[PDB]
């Protein structure tokens, strides 16, 4: 599935950055027996990449009813949440610090029980620099 | 759970047969996935469930699970494979990667 | 082995031979269209098998891929010899020329059961 | 020497998937007339010897009775009016009588043309809707929430949404395995197989946070979880002990017929008589908190017991999730659950929940299709037990033993789950095959 | 008696001696989803039935719960003595372990009653 | 339209013809209708005359 | 040269969300889908 | 024609997809077909046409 970002961000410490991931015509998928679109029970991950440094986890969310899990190390200045009308998903981060310079992608889980956290689409990367 | 990935860096020439270690702390059975990464590009999945090729994946690329112990084999590696190599397991990722790069 | 219909063309003698292979084909959602029909195809299966399941029954032959009554053959139905009919004719022929008496011989054959039945059972109580 | 004798009617079975029809013992939303009377006495029957391979989340009749669920809440709308003509400008003003604090700006007074019975001609009537309900339109302009995006279809009143309890009941020649082991988790083999023709009564209540109207453990509180280690994989908990809830809607509500058209009504909310106050849940402090602690109890197992374990309120998301929602005598609550998962642990009072009222409902996320819930005349209200908790737990890092759970839920998978954990669907198949030293004559 | 699969962890000999018991088992509005639930349950559990009635009917067994045949043991199924078998194992673990050899058993029941059957004709005719 | 406060109607399609045509109700295999043949027989009790169709 | 009249560029009133409110959108149909009454008027 | 396709919401939860501007020149939609193929595959025809006729 493609993934489509927001573009670069220039932020001063202390400051609050939202970055937007859509993922269009990916929402939805259809129950047969059911016979309707359903809203499916994705995952949306949010990762970033310090620069020349490996990667980190930030959280998901859930597409169904928009369940929230945190990394602890974030916990108190993120926010994680999608819009299922405009199949967006928005990372608000705040208390922006020198050190969240990074590129930050945004993933697409279809959470199959049989391979868990599977990140199989990504998108193009967003470039989020913070200084003074 | 910690997850530690070995060797930190590697450079194999062309067509050589390369294997990249990924050690997790406890059992998870065969949740482990591996990403790849090149410069200046957005990652891309690449096994995931430890054995199991993405789309698009060519067949070189092997993977095996060995109790706590991961290997991802590269088999006649080509220059497109030049990058860093993730193993992802949950929400825990290896810190640092393996920078795989032509000799 | 040959497979369903395998000896369609073959004479009466080897078809009779793999009476199995045809006996064993009989037998083997939402309201959408194809969910209706594929559910109307299974009882009619279903309902043919048992139709034919009950006439051998009647003729006390339930279980016997080949069986034996005790009416005689009228020459009036085919007065074919023998050798002909079991070594030069197939089975298709032979359900052409006798589509018309087989009421009658189904009757024979259930009659016939119902008397030896009834004869059995006067045997066995005496 | 030997040969092989066929055996008929050989206790054999395998794991299989297959239609269950419905047996259950006013028309309701599941149509439990529809449903075969089951027998006055179920027929159940112990396996000695007999150890079974059990996996809820694997299990296939979780599935089936969540396609089911949705099926009939569909089929139970189709014949009800469509509020189509109620995506209409409305003009709403703050409602400022007799309510009290945490009233103020909850409810709003919307009057808005209508269309009469004849068509040219026209009526101004008014209503009373939750500010969950209508939006802001940029005294002011609003309209119903889903009009943007959802066509809106009224609930029939005449439908109870009560939890009828219904028994999935296999076909002949299919048979459901009963784990009647007391300390039995999710997955593993269950050396305590007994054979029942179907499941007990399963009330198909619709909760989020809290597990309603649920089945009890038999011994103590037991933790359920698929992995345990995956911090994403929803937590089933099952209380051995009930923890009732009182709650009402203290309003005294008045339902007011509005024809909008040739034989279709739409049922608006009058004025109230008397105040106006807020919708809560009451929980007994004691026995959640003895309730709590047996959980914290048997949650240190999988955990180490120096570790702690500390309760924080849901992180975020819609409605649903971040409150714990169920229905209640035909009106869908949105309790806040936040003095519940609030303490902390380590090695006659009341807890007054606040709730909220929705009357657009859009349960299952379907595209395109929203319930209108028609107000309850009279004050409402309802007593039922907490069975089970729906915890998710966060991760962290490798210097802390601080596990933190919260409430999760959305997925009715899951609250179903605690009800069909016990039983599995089997294949009899009669035709057995062994050497015996009989031969045919 | 214990009921339905009452002797499933029982040994061979007491699961065979109360087969009636599961065998009695097999077989026991609009167009709503119970409905058609339970519909095509029922159609299920008809075919169902049918299958292994036609399947004993094939190999000249029909009507009785125990049948023995004209197949020898080829012994590389299993080679289990009979004591350890019929005193010392449930029926799970003997399917468990035949999974694979099934078919070919059906067949060569069917063969054999099918030559069977061709020659008590012989016989009865001559 | 008087039905206007009480109902919604729809129209009767024109090419659908009212007229009654006769219809004879068939019970499934297995099942019997019995005729009662008696003429005096006023609905209650026993019909002497039985006859199956 | 050959596609000449065949599209047509048709403005409508059509109904909006709220039922009361008309809202002015256009859109293109193909010569064979729209027929004159009798800019022109068109359906 | 790179045609682009406008959702045009015509009321609770329909929508009605319209035709945008077209971006670049409009041209005609047409179907190709070899000129000697075609040509061959007629001549077949009419060969196997003939014995009819
Ligand atoms: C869990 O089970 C309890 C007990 O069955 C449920 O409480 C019951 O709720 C219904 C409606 O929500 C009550 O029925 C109503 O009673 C009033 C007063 O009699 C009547 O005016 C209404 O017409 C309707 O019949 C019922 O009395 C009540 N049972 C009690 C209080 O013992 C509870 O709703 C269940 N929890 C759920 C569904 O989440
Ligand atoms: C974590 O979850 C995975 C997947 O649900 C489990 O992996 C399964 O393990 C069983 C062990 O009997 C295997 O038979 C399955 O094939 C595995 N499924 C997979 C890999 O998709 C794993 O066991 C779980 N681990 C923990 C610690 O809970
Ligand atoms: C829930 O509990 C609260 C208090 O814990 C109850 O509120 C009291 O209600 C009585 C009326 O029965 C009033 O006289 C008190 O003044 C209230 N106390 C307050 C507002 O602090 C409430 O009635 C309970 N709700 C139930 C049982 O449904
Ligand atoms: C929920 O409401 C019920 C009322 O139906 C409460 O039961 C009453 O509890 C009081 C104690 O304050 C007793 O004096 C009454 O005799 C009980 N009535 C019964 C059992 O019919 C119940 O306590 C409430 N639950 C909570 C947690 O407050
Ligand atoms: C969980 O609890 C926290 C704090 O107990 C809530 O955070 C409050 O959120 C409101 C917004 O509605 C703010 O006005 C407060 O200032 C916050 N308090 C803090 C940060 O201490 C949080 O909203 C609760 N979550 C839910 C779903 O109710
Ligand atoms: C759930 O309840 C908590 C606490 O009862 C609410 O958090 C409080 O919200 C008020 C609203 O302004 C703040 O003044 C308080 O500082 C917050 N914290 C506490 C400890 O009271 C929370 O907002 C509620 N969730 C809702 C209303 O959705
Ligand atoms: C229809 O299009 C196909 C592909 O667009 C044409 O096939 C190509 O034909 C050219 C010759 O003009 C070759 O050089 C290419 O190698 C062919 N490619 C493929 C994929 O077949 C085909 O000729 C066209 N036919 C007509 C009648 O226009
Ligand atoms: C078809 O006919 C030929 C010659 O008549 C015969 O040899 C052959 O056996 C027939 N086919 C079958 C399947 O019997
Ligand atoms: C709502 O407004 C109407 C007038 O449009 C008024 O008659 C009614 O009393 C009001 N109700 C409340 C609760 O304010
Ligand atoms: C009316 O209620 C709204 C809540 O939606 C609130 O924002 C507004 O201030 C209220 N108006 C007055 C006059 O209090
Ligand atoms: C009803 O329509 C009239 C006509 O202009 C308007 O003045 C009035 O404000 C409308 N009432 C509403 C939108 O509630
Ligand atoms: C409909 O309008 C509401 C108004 O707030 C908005 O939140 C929602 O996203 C809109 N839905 C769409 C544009 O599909
Ligand atoms: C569940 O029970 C099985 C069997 O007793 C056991 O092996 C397993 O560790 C338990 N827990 C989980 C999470 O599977
Ligand atoms: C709720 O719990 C009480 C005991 O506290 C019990 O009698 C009642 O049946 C329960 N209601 C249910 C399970 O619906
Ligand atoms: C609610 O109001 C009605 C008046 O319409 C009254 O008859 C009834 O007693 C009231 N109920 C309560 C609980 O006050
Ligand atoms: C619940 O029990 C814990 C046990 O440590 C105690 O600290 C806490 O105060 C109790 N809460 C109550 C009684 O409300
Ligand atoms: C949660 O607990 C803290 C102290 O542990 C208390 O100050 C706060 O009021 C509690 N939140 C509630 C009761 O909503
Ligand atoms: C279970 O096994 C024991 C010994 O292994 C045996 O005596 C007993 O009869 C078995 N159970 C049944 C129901 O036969
Ligand atoms: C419909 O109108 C008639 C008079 O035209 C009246 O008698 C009847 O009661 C009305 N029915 C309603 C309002 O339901
Ligand atoms: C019909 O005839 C029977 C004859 O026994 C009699 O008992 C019964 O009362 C009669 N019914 C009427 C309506 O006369
Ligand atoms: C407009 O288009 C129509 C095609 O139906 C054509 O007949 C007419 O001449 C055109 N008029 C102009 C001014 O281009
Ligand atoms: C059609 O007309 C509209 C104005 O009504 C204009 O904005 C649009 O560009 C036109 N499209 C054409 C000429 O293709
Ligand atoms: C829409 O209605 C207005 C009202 O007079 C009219 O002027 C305009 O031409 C209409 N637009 C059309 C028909 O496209
Ligand atoms: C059609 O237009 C889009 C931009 O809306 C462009 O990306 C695409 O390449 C165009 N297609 C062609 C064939 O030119
Ligand atoms: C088709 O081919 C035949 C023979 O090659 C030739 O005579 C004829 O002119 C051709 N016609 C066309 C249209 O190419």
């Amino acid at each position: 599935v493609r993934l489509d970002q927001s573009g670069t961000a220039v932020k001063k410490p202390g400051a609050s950055v939202r970055v937007s991931c859509r993922a269009p015509d990916s929402f939805t998928v259809y129950r047969p027996r059911l016979s309707a679109y359903f809203i499916g029970e994705f995952n949306i991950h949010w990762l970033r990449q310090a620069p020349g440094q490996g990667l980190e986890w930030l959280g998901f969310v859930n597409i169904f009813r928009g369940a929230v899990k945190y990394s602890s190390r974030f916990q108190g200045r993120i926010t994680i949440t999608r819009d299922t009308s405009s199949e967006t998903s928005y990372l608000d981060l705040g208390a922006l610090k020198a050190d969240d310079t990074a590129t930050y992608y945004c993933a697409w889980d279809k959470n199959v029980d049989d391979n868990p956290w599977r990140l199989d689409s990504w998108g193009q990367g967003t470039l989020v620099i913070v200084s003074s | 759970i910690q997850v530690t990935q070995s060797p930190s860096s590697l450079s194999a020439s062309i067509g050589d047969t390369i294997t990249v270690a990924c050690e997790v702390s406890q059992d998870v059975g065969w949740a482990v996935n591996w990403y790849h990464q090149r410069p200046g590009r957005p990652p891309y999945n690449l096994i995931y469930t430890a054995h199991n090729l993405a789309p698009g994946v060519a067949s070189r690329f092997r993977g095996s699970r060995v109790g706590t112990y991961f290997t991802l084999t590269i088999n006649n590696l080509l220059p497109e494979d030049v990058g860093t190599y993730y193993c992802q397991v949950f929400d825990s990722f290896a810190p640092g990667g393996t920078r795989v790069d032509l000799r | 082995f040959l497979g369903f219909l395998g000896a369609a063309g073959s004479t009466m003698g080897a078809a009779s031979m793999t009476l199995t292979v045809q006996a064993r084909n009989l037998l083997s959602l939402k309201l959408t269209v194809w969910g209706i029909k594929q559910l109307q195809a299974r009882v009619l299966a279903v309902e043919r098998y048992l139709r034919d399941q009950q006439l051998l029954g009647i003729w006390g032959c339930s279980g016997k891929l080949i069986c034996c009554t005790n009416v005689p053959w009228n020459s009036s139905w085919s007065n074919r010899n023998l050798s002909e009919i079991w070594d030069n004719m197939t089975w298709l022929q032979w359900d052409k020329e006798i589509s018309n008496y087989t009421q009658i011989i189904y009757g024979l054959l259930e009659e016939s059961q119902n008397q030896q039945e009834k004869n059995e059972q006067d045997l066995l109580a005496l | 020497n030997l040969w092989v004798t066929v055996y008929y009617g050989v206790p054999v079975w395998k794991d299989a998937e297959t239609t269950l029809f419905c047996a259950s013992d006013k028309h309701n939303v599941w149509a439990t007339h529809a449903c075969v009377p089951t027998d006055p006495n179920p027929q159940e029957i112990h396996l000695e010897n007999v150890t079974e391979e059990f996996n809820m989340w694997k299990n296939n009749m979780v599935e089936q009775m969540h396609t089911d669920i949705i099926s009939l809440w569909d089929q139970s709308l189709k014949p009800c009016v469509k509020l189509t003509p109620l995506c209409v400008t409305l003009q709403c003003t703050n409602v400022t009588n007799n309510i009290t604090d945490d009233m103020r700006g909850e409810l709003k007074n919307c009057s808005f043309n209508m269309t009469t019975e004849l068509r040219d001609k026209k009526q101004k009537v008014y209503s009373l809707f939750y500010r969950l309900d209508v939006v802001q339109i940029n005294n002011k302009e609003y309209r119903l929430i889903n009009c943007n995006t959802s066509a809106i279809t009224q609930a029939c009143p005449k439908v109870s949404f009560e939890p009828i309890p219904i028994h999935y009941c296999a076909p002949a020649g299919f048979a459901i395995l009963k784990c009647k082991d007391k300390k039995f988790n999710g997955t593993g083999p269950c050396p305590s197989v007994s054979t029942v023709q179907c499941t007990h009564g399963i009330k198909p209540v619709v909760s989020t946070q809290l597990l309603l109207n649920g089945s009890l453990a038999e011994e103590e509180v037991m933790i359920r979880s698929e992995n345990i280690t995956n911090n994403a994989k929803n937590i089933l908990v099952q209380f051995n002990t009930p923890v009732q809830i009182n709650c009402t809607r203290p309003n005294n509500n008045t339902r007011k017929s509005i024809r909008i058209g040739p034989g279709q009504a739409f049922y608006a909310t009058g004025d109230i008589i008397g105040d106006i106050r807020q919708a809560h849940c009451n929980v007994s402090k004691a026995t959640w908190n003895e309730t709590l602690g047996k959980v914290v109890k048997q949650l240190r197992k999988h955990f180490g017991n120096n570790t702690i374990i500390r309760f924080a309120n849901s992180s975020g998301g819609d409605l649903e999730v971040t409150t714990h929602s169920f229905n209640c005598g035909g009106e869908f609550f949105y309790c806040n659950t936040s003095g519940l998962f609030n303490s902390t642990w380590i090695s006659n009072d009341s807890i007054t929940l606040p709730c909220r009222i929705k009357q657009i409902i859009n349960m299952w996320q379907r595209i395109g299709q929203a319930m209108y819930a028609p107000p309850i005349q009279g004050v409402i209200r309802c007593v039922s037990n907490i069975t089970g908790l729906i915890l998710t737990r966060d991760g962290g890092s490798t210097n802390s033993t601080t596990e933190t759970f919260r409430p999760g839920g959305g997925d009715m998978r899951d609250n179903w789950r605690s009800e069909l954990y016990k039983y599995k669907v089997v294949k009899i198949e009669p035709l057995g095959v062994a050497p015996t030293r009989c031969k045919r004559r």
